[PDB]
């Protein structure tokens, strides 16, 4: 290939991981933020389980 | 002197233009808005327009 043109896939890349890294862990928050307040009556709900 | 003077300046001119070795062109492009290139305004790099 070209070096300027895998300058731009190299980099490319680089802010691909700047992404998803950041999009996980919004995922990774909300699903302990659905956690805490599902324990309300399903844990109680555990007992008549 | 004229007859080997007027020789060397006709193989001169025949030579800037006619036979002239060029480079091969790749194709590089950093812009994602250009989707069309016509192939005359391709200049080399600038560490070899330097060099040449």
């Amino acid at each position: 290939k070209g070096p300027k043109e895998l300058e731009s896939i190299n980099a490319s890349m680089k802010s691909d991981i700047e992404n998803v890294r950041q999009e996980v862990s919004s995922y990774k928050e909300k699903w302990l933020r659905d956690a805490e307040i599902f324990g309300k009556i399903t844990s109680i709900f555990k007992e008549e389980l | 002197t004229f007859e080997h003077l007027n020789r060397d300046t006709l193989r001169y001119i025949n030579l800037l233009k006619r036979l002239s070795v060029d480079l091969a062109k790749q194709v590089e492009v950093s812009d994602p808005s250009v989707t069309v290139y016509e192939m005359d305004k391709w200049v080399p790099s600038e560490k070899l327009q330097g060099i040449l």
